[PDB]
């Protein structure tokens, strides 16, 4: 959501022809939160930030 | 106060199945509780096989 | 000291737990490794012969 700290794109394979097919949004992972306060929200928030920091790299 | 919900259900999840296998697990399941009207199913070992 | 008089299980002597010296009394006291017209003769011989053996926590 958020252009600041988004969701990966996880790629998809195909074992085939060996080339990399289309990629998504991971949609199988995401965590919902939509029943916590700001707290838990901002701490979810950081540990997809830190997430997004180990792909980077 | 806090005018949101705190448990969150799912169409996929099966509590009522989940609950059957905990209880047989954590515990022993021929005995019978009235409580919970803890009574499990079962046949004959010798209607069901001849 | 003691130790020469014991069962030994090699170059060790099997002295077992001294924690175990004897209460019971009538509540809190409990102990483990608890218990437990012919028409079809079938799985009653089964059901009398299983009256033989528990191996609830069997131990050894």
């Amino acid at each position: 959501m958020s252009k600041e700290i988004p969701t990966p794109y996880m790629w998809s394979y195909q074992p085939q022809m060996g080339l990399a097919a289309g990629a998504a949004q991971d949609y199988s992972t995401r965590i919902n939160y939509m029943s916590a306060g700001p707290h838990m929200i901002s701490r979810v928030n950081g540990i997809r930030a830190h997430r997004n920091r180990i792909l980077l790299e | 106060a806090s005018q949101l919900n705190a448990v969150v259900d799912l169409q996929d999840r099966n509590t009522e199945l989940s609950y059957q296998l905990l209880l047989d697990s954590i515990g022993d399941r021929t005995r019978y509780f009235s409580m919970w009207n803890q009574a499990v199913d079962s046949y004959d070992p010798d209607v069901r096989i001849i | 000291n003691f130790a020469s008089l014991a069962p030994r299980h090699g170059s060790r002597p099997f002295m077992g737990n001294w924690q175990d010296i004897g209460t019971s009394n009538m509540s809190g006291g409990a102990f483990s490794w608890g218990s437990l017209w012919n028409s079809s003769t079938g799985q009653m011989l089964r059901d009398k012969l299983k009256e033989q053996n528990f191996q609830q926590k069997v131990v050894d």
